[PDB]
């Protein structure tokens, strides 16, 4: 062994050891808290704390040890806190109510030229706490299975002592820089300042510094600007560009704190003002109701406001910026004046309302950035970008608040705990965006999604979820895993299934959520070129849920997206499924299973709220005929056998093993080819029947409607529909001795296949002649109705076939009979 | 396993009992003598409750035999230590552990 | 209605607070007018203590505005697959564009003073490399529409307004020195992405507007979805305005360059690209006229779409006029041999029929004037 | 680190423990080389064993 | 040997580059004229477009490229005006055909057949064949006209370099295969002579050709040079020079040392074995450095590279190749395995404390801001506990 300080002269060992520290940082990088705990055994807390203060350490080793401390103990917490620092969830508590734009002062309680010290005071925006675990290598190891144990927390290090040491070290560095010695700590001014400034910035962002510590930091930055109501601060020390970059990071933190203070003051004023507005409206309603209502017109005009939606009521009650009478806006003059005063205060705070020393954070940052740019041709592009971003923020303060407000959100006290839990889960999900998916990450993602979906705040504050961008994060994770080896069978199908369950309920929670997810339909359709074998929800399911039963979004649908789906369907109708071929299924030449999924999406695109969307229906029909392979081999013009023959052949296939499956089963032998063919054709007929025009359009005689109906009739003969409807179903029976011989619903012709034929018959051909009605009743409907009636015995009542027949009769057959 | 070899005597009377919280200071080394853990490095005594299976079996039994104020060397075999799995990145598989444990107090 | 009677005073406090924040941001903060662009540009253009720097060497260190422009030029010149959306660049491009204002009968002296003021404001930027930065950013966009290229085109228009000959010379010299095909490839791609009147989109928008509300305005979307018909008309006008301003003042060199780039390995005829877009727009306008021919009166939505299409067509006609005026004989010949005559024939048909249709209802007098 | 205290004999020519680093993990005293022989109460030290 | 119409990214590759060679030496660089007979040469393969009685339109070798088979002309239209003759001119001549603008029909002079696309064969669309075979037909189609597009000097030079280098390295591989398994005892090498000098000079020239731009350059110039370097790397990779370099490396790696090589190739040839191996590894590193597409190729044959880390003749070069691949390709990071990590650690164990191995291990952990937990855990478990 030797003294580590010998590496100042032993340069090869110095380089190797600095790269070893880099390797430690790399192996614990980006949230590997387990490896951080392991590294705590190799570079212990005493060693790290000693290295922090070692003034003789070579510069590379000093920087490496500072970075190692940050990586092991602070990097994960700092990243998690930074991810949340851009949102302002303000709970409506007394602490929030007490927040004011300007500090109460003798010169003026609100409005004075003197801001409060940035980053000092009361902040109420919700930020989840930091979680650490003690480093200890004598504890009993958890026998719990891997990929199931809770994720390791970052190793703990005494934060109070660390922050005190950091402040002392920064002060010492400032003093030494003032003295201008010839032996700077670490070998240079950069190696002396950059590590300490990095540590201080990390702790500041983590939010561990107290108010006194923040005041000390501000006084170190600028003694005069941040004096409380040596004489040279950091900002004027002739510092290198890396040190300037660190100073820019500190100034960025303090500007962010000022913006947060503005947002919170706005939230508190909003609470008080909204209370007053609501009270005034209640009083005015009382007066209006208690009035004699001499003029019915006057009463109706007054009640227009109170019958308007609340958002419009607020807009009307606030529309008095440029003046208004007591009729266009009944808000009293006192309340108007209160809003005007607050607006003036906000403009003054932002500097909008309108010396050799700055006297404010905005002026200080502006002057410092401009002076740096004037003094040197800055060579670091990162430094240039940072200082010009700071300058833009200083010059446009109102714009910064305007762009930050969309991410502000006020909640009641009762929601704070659930919001904190949701924020913790969202933090975990966000942290999983910088790591390659594995079993542990998949388990964590699934658990976090489940917790979010079981959290009440998720359902009650969809606007908050959208502002937090939860859907975008989940979609990003899903698309990461899907793109990973796109051609190769995608891994983590369980996590993709959860990727719906979350996003794919999220569309349903609210209409705005549905629109937000619809905005990503092309991306979902881009990544939906696979699936099926998932046996669970898919990005195609997300696409369907983003448009289901929304007339506005269905009309907003794009012909390009419809074309992409139709092209997928054509591919499915032309090629067999490679996954099935690998599993050993017979090669039938096409992919009914995927075709059915694409047809289902098209059905949801063309049918909305029980009515056909004419634009989408016509576009879909045109695309389908332009790519005839989408109709399946049966409806092929030249060699097609017809729908009836195709269904009969599918029934034969289902009855014959070694043609229906591999014949060498997580769910019913996975897939059965006969049932898949029947389901594909049923879905196609359903889609075409739903594309069929509406009766009112037909009566009006629109040429497009008549042409589309003629095309559909040419595609599907009536006799084929009647034959399929007349095909017999296999009903449950009793055999042997009390053995319930039931059909396999997943491998046989089922009433759901007849339901699509009935829908097509009703919507395209319709029943208008008594002879045809009686013929179809005699051949197809009555046998099924009699079978359903006969299956009403206690033994067969709840059988799968009995329930399917009941659904078929009550959803397709009987309503048609009532209509006819 | 666990062998206990006294380094400095204790009071000889007060021995830990099940449910009592032992507050100790320890330094852990591998059989070949490589240090891997120490509470003195963190400058904070380690506290653990007897009978709660919080620490390894070797620690449980050795500290049970130890007395208040005593310093002792615990030699713990693999079966009484992290065994075949070990502690990935810290303790190799099938490693005998040596600890220099001082029983500061019981609470 | 009366049965519903949804009052604001019954809403939970936090919901009312969120609604108030939205409304206040929309009506009081967003409406606030605060001009800082000129002050910012002046402050950044001012150099400081050059005497202390003792920069007697000919190469003066760039001032802060020059350094900002150089940073954005470096970002544009970086080799990448795509140009990432840069909010900082967009904001500073907007600031620079607004710094060149381009502001009864005004005297000849007043007009000259305004022109000189605009020239000085534009020189503040183009003496710092803003023209080359604009060209580099257009090339880097690689033909992809978006906020970045929109801001770049607006900045280029701001520095070229009035037919700035010095800016035109700098841009032409840079293009001919670099001999890069990417700039005109990007221009052609953007021109091809420019949209025209879409009758299917019009019908879909009509149906969407027809759909009514049944719940609170906040709960419903209010069918305020961005326009689906010629949604990028502003970008199209900006693109063709930039191309026009490149030739404004009868710049023969740049007029010829827009037709043929002799030094480049491949050339793109921007004149014919403009003619192709004009033909597409003319066909869309003819389709719109045929859609409305049967109807007695054009509704307000159709009138607004017609007006947008006519404004775009006006800009395109001005661009072609600037291409050929001076005259540029080569551009005249290329247009004469292009499909411009077919577009003019279609436009004449549309003009002739729409004049008579609109003259029959005084409610469309503004549309008739625009036509 | 546990306080070091050892007593014994050492050979004049050869026993030269310099401050700081050395054999093993440093802190070399009596019995940390083959020129000295020390006792610490529990162990006999020689050759750093 | 077959010609196609293809419109994918091939429009920027070297296999679509052709050279027009008039049937004369003097003033061959004169302006091309309608009806002027000429040959069409494929630059990267050196083969000539021609008509064969048994296969039709193909590219033939220069040895079989006689005028009747390989003579073509450009015609403004398909009308039968060729009756009009033409006389050679001692000068640049009249400019007739223009790049981009002129539309030209290619006609085989001897037969008069027109260059056209073969009738779309069935199931090609299903197979995904976006390329249409080209043929010579009596009538052709109306859209047979071709546009001549100029290529950059960089692309032309790269194509010629690819042709020459492919020839040289294929000759080298053939020479090695000649004595692959034939010990010479004490006699002659028993094979074909190796182009050692040519191979060494070519490798050095290509390393200089692919040298990255100097960091002491202006940003604009550096970006242009990086763009050119990436384009040239892609051209060589697409023409398959990377595979050729790998094959040469394999043939030379069959031997463990210079003496072992001498046992089959002779002492004179073995005097350059180490130099050639090191130059080949250097060229591979230059060819893949900074190129994600080229680096991702190793995701399939990573073991090929990792298994060679312990070779003592080119240890640093092999490590540099691995460093480039890991730095550029996340795909390789996602297929890294415990045996690979153990081999890299064994490099530290057996070669000493080299910080470049630590850099390789660092690059195994995080790429482009995304961490690989499996790699991190494997490194931690196999490197730290031993101490």
């Amino acid at each position: 062994c030797m003294d580590i300080l010998e590496l100042s002269e032993r340069l090869d060992l110095q380089r190797f050891h600095s790269h070893t520290l880099s390797l430690y940082r790399s192996v614990c990088a980006l949230g590997n808290n387990r490896v951080a705990h392991a590294l705590c055994s190799h570079v212990d807390q005493a060693q790290l704390l000693h290295a922090l203060e070692d003034a003789r350490l070579p510069g590379p080793l000093r920087a490496g040890y500072y970075d190692l401390l940050i990586s092991i103990h602070l990097e994960s917490a700092c990243r998690s806190r930074r991810s949340m620092l851009s949102e302002y969830i303000v709970p409506l508590t007394p602490e929030t109510r007490a927040i004011t734009l300007f500090p109460p002062g003798r010169s003026a309680e609100d409005g004075p030229r003197r801001h409060g010290l940035p980053g000092v005071g009361v902040t109420t925006s919700l930020r989840p706490p930091h979680h650490f675990s003690p480093p200890c290598f004598v504890v009993a190891l958890p026998a719990a299975g891997a990929t199931e144990a809770p994720a390791r927390l970052s190793p703990a290090i005494p934060l109070e002592a660390l922050r005190d040491k950091a402040l002392r070290m920064l002060g010492e560095a400032v003093r030494d820089g003032g003295q201008h010695a010839r032996d700077p700590v670490g070998g240079s001014v950069e190696f002396q300042f950059v590590p300490v400034l990095k540590l201080v910035s990390t702790l500041l962002v983590m939010g561990v510094f107290s108010d006194e510590d923040v005041k000390q930091i501000l006084k170190m930055i600028e003694p005069e600007v941040f004096r409380e109501e040596l004489e040279e601060g950091l900002l004027q020390m002739k510092l290198p560009e890396s040190v300037k970059l660190q100073m820019c990071h500190l100034l960025e933190y303090f500007c962010d704190q000022e913006l947060q203070h503005r947002v919170e003051s706005l939230a508190a004023f909003a609470e008080c003002y909204v209370d007053k507005m609501q009270g005034n409206q209640r009083g005015r309603y009382g007066l209006l109701m208690k009035a004699f209502t001499m003029s019915a017109a006057e009463t109706a005009r007054r009640t227009r406001e109170f019958r308007s939606p609340p958002q419009e009521q607020i807009n009307m009650l606030l529309h008095f910026k440029n003046g208004a009478d007591e009729e266009e806006c009944p808000l009293p003059e006192e309340i108007r004046q209160e809003l005007v005063n607050f607006h003036q205060d906000l403009l003054a705070h932002c500097g909008i309302q309108l010396e050799h020393k700055p006297q404010s954070l905005q002026e200080l940052v502006s002057h410092t950035v401009v002076r740096w740019a004037q003094e040197d041709f800055v060579q670091s592009p990162e430094l240039v970008r940072a200082m010009f971003s700071l300058l833009h923020r200083q010059y446009d303060g109102l714009g910064e608040l305007l762009r930050a407000l969309p991410r502000a959100y006020t909640i009641s006290v009762s929601s704070v705990e659930d919001t904190m839990s949701l924020l913790e889960c969202l933090g975990q999900i966000r942290s999983l965006l910088i790591v390659q998916m594995g079993p542990q990450e998949e388990n964590l993602m699934i658990q976090s999604i489940g917790n979010i979906m079981n959290n009440k705040v998720f359902y009650q504050h969809p606007n908050l979820m959208r502002a937090l961008g939860m859907h975008e994060t989940v979609m990003e994770v899903m698309v990461n895993v899907l793109g990973g080896g796109e051609s190769k069978e995608i891994r983590f199908p369980k996590m993709v299934t959860s990727c719906c369950r979350f996003l794919c309920y999220f569309c349903r929670i609210s209409r705005q959520n549905q629109r937000s997810m619809f905005d990503h339909l092309s991306y979902l359709l881009e990544n939906s070129g696979i699936g099926l074998g998932m046996q669970g929800s898919t990005p195609l399911d997300v696409a369907a849920a983003s448009v289901i039963d929304n007339n506005e979004l269905a009309l907003a649908l794009q012909e390009q997206d419809l074309e992409k789906v139709v092209s997928y369907l054509a591919g499915c109708g032309l090629q067999s499924c490679p996954m099935l071929l690998a599993k050993g299924y017979p090669d039938i030449g096409w992919n009914p299973c995927g075709g059915e999924r694409y047809l289902d999406f098209l059905r949801f695109a063309v049918f909305v709220n029980g009515e056909s969307v004419e634009e989408n229906a016509n576009v879909v029909v045109r695309l389908l005929i332009r790519k005839p392979e989408c109709f399946g081999p049966a409806l092929r013009g030249e060699g097609g056998s017809g729908l009836l023959a195709a269904i009969e052949e599918a029934i034969r296939i289902s009855e014959d093993p070694a043609r229906d499956g591999p014949g060498v089963p997580p769910e019913e032998n996975r897939v059965h080819l006969g049932h898949a063919i029947m389901s594909f054709y049923a879905a196609l007929i359903d889609l075409l029947g739903r594309c069929a025009p509406e009766t009112h359009l037909i009566q009006a005689g629109k040429g497009e409607a008549l042409r589309i109906r003629a095309i559909l009739r040419s595609l599907v003969p009536l006799d084929d529909l009647v034959g399929i409807i007349s095909l017999p179903l296999q009903i449950p029976t009793l055999g042997k001795d009390g053995a319930l011989v039931q059909p396999k619903m997943s491998a046989s012709f089922v009433p759901d296949h007849k339901a699509s034929m009935v829908l097509f018959l009703d919507r395209v051909y319709g029943i208008e002649n008594q002879d045809f009605l009686l013929h179809v009743l005699d051949v197809g409907f009555l046998p099924d109705m009699r079978a359903a009636a006969s299956l009403d015995t206690a033994t067969f009542s709840t059988t799968e076939m009995a329930l399917a027949l009941n659904r078929y009769l009550c959803l397709a057959v009987l309503p048609l009979i009532t209509k006819c | 396993g666990v062998q206990v070899e006294t380094i400095s005597p204790g009071d000889g009377r007060t021995f830990p009992k099940r449910g009592q919280t032992c507050v100790v200071h320890y330094t852990g080394m591998l059989e070949d003598g490589k240090k891997f853990d120490s509470s003195r490095d963190r400058n904070k005594p380690f506290k653990f409750t007897l009978g709660k299976q919080e620490v390894i079996r070797g620690w449980e039994e050795g500290v049970a035999q130890m007395s208040v104020g005593q310093r002792a060397k615990l030699i713990i075999s693999s079966d009484y230590a992290y065994g075949a799995t070990g502690h990935p990145g810290i303790i190799p598989p099938h490693a005998t552990l040596v600890f220099d444990v001082e029983l500061l107090k019981l609470e | 209605a009366c049965f519903r009677m949804t009052p604001l005073y019954n809403l939970p406090t936090h919901r009312a607070c969120n609604m108030f924040l939205e409304s206040y941001k929309a009506s009081w903060i967003l409406t606030e007018d605060h001009s800082f662009e000129d002050r910012m540009i002046d402050d950044l253009s001012k150099a400081g203590e050059q005497e202390e720097e003792e920069e007697e060497v000919e190469e003066k260190k760039p001032d802060p505005l020059h350094q900002l422009v150089l940073h954005f030029s470096r970002t544009a010149l970086t080799e990448k697959s795509k140009l990432d959306e840069d909010y900082l660049y967009m904001a500073y491009a907007d600031i620079m564009a607004k710094s060149c204002h381009l502001e009864v009968e005004v005297s000849f002296e007043e007009k000259e003073m305004e022109k000189q003021r605009l020239l000085y404001q534009q020189s503040r930027l183009h003496n710092r490399g803003a023209a080359e930065m604009v060209l580099q950013m257009i090339s880097a966009c690689k033909g992809e529409t978006g906020a970045m290229v929109s801001s770049t085109l607006k900045l280029g228009i701001s520095i070229l307004n009035g037919g700035n000959a010095e800016v035109q010379q700098k841009m032409l010299d840079y293009l001919k020195d670099k001999k890069e095909v990417g700039f005109f490839q990007s221009i052609q791609a953007l021109m091809q992405t420019c949209s025209v009147l879409d009758l299917n989109a019009f019908e879909r928008q009509n149906k969407a507007e027809g759909l009514g509300m049944v719940n609170e305005d906040g709960t419903v979307i209010n069918r305020q979805n961005g326009e689906k018909v010629m949604a990028d008309d502003e970008f199209t006008q900006d693109l063709f305005r930039f191309l026009q301003l490149l030739c404004e003042g009868h710049n023969n060199d740049f007029q010829n360059y827009l037709r043929t780039q002799t030094g480049n390995t491949t050339t793109i005829n921007i004149i014919i690209c403009t003619v192709d877009y004009l033909l597409r727009l003319q066909e869309s306008i003819s389709d719109f006229y045929w859609y409305y021919s049967g109807k007695d009166v054009i509704e307000e939505q159709g009138k607004r779409n017609f007006s947008k299409a006519m404004s775009v067509a006006k800009q395109v006609f001005n661009s072609l006029t600037e291409y050929i005026q001076g005259p540029c004989t080569g551009n005249q010949q290329s247009l004469a041999h292009s499909r411009l005559w077919d577009a003019v024939v279609g436009f004449l048909h549309v003009f002739a029929h729409m004049m008579m249709k609109l003259a029959q209802d005084s409610s469309q007098i503004e549309l008739l004037k625009e036509l | 680190q546990a306080t070091h205290l050892r007593v014994g004999w050492a050979l004049s020519e050869g026993y030269s423990p310099y401050p700081g680093g050395g054999e093993g993990w440093g802190g070399n005293g009596v019995g940390d080389d083959l020129y000295s022989y020390g006792f610490d109460g529990l162990h006999l030290w020689t050759g750093h064993v | 040997r077959l010609v196609y119409y293809e419109g994918g990214p091939v429009c920027t590759h070297a296999r679509s580059l052709w050279r027009l060679e008039p049937l004369r030496i003097s003033w061959s660089g004169s302006h091309l004229r309608w009806g002027q007979p000429l040959r069409i040469r494929h630059v990267t393969t050196g083969r000539y477009l021609g008509l064969t009685e048994d296969q039709g339109l193909v590219v033939v070798d220069a040895s079989k490229a006689h005028t009747k088979a390989t003579s073509f002309c450009f015609r403004i239209s398909k009308e039968k005006l060729d009756v009009a003759p033409k006389r050679d001119v001692e000068g640049m001549g009249p400019p007739e055909i223009k790049y981009g603008e002129s539309l030209c029909f290619v006609q085989h002079v001897a037969s008069g057949l027109w260059l056209t696309y073969a009738a779309p064969d069935p199931k090609a669309l299903r197979l995904g064949v976006l390329k249409k075979k080209a043929m010579l037909h009596q009538e052709g189609h109306m859209d047979d006209a071709l546009s001549l597009t100029r290529c950059q000097q960089e692309e032309s030079q790269a194509a010629r370099m690819i042709y020459s280098t492919a020839g040289l390295y294929n000759q080298f591989i053939k020479g090695l295969d000649s004595f692959s398994g034939k010990p010479r005892g004490s006699g002659p090498p028993a094979g074909s002579a190796l182009p050692i000098e040519g191979v060494i000079l070519s490798l050095q020239d290509l390393i200089g050709y692919f040298e990255p731009p100097s960091e002491e350059l202006q940003h604009e110039e550096k970006q242009t040079k990086l763009r050119s370097l990436r384009n040239r790397q892609s051209l060589f990779q697409e023409e398959g020079m990377l595979s050729l370099v790998l094959n040469c490396i394999d043939r030379l790696n069959v031997y463990t040392t210079a003496a072992h090589f001498a046992e089959f190739a002779g002492e004179e040839a073995a005097e350059s074995w180490k130099e050639i191996v090191n130059l080949l590894y250097e060229l591979l590193a230059s060819l893949i450095r900074g190129n994600r597409t080229n680096c991702a190729l190793f995701s399939t044959n990573l073991d090929w590279l990792v298994s060679k880390l312990d070779r003592l003749e080119a240890s640093s070069g092999i490590l540099e190749v691995l460093y480039c691949v890991l730095i550029e390709s996340p795909e390789v990071l996602n297929i890294i395995q415990e045996n690979h990590i153990k081999s890299i650690i064994s490099l530290l164990d057996k070669h000493g404390r080299n910080h470049k191995v630590l850099d390789v291990l660092c690059s195994l952990c995080v790429c482009n801001g995304v961490a690989v937990r499996s790699n991190q855990d494997l490194i931690t478990e196999n490197l730290l506990p031993g101490r």
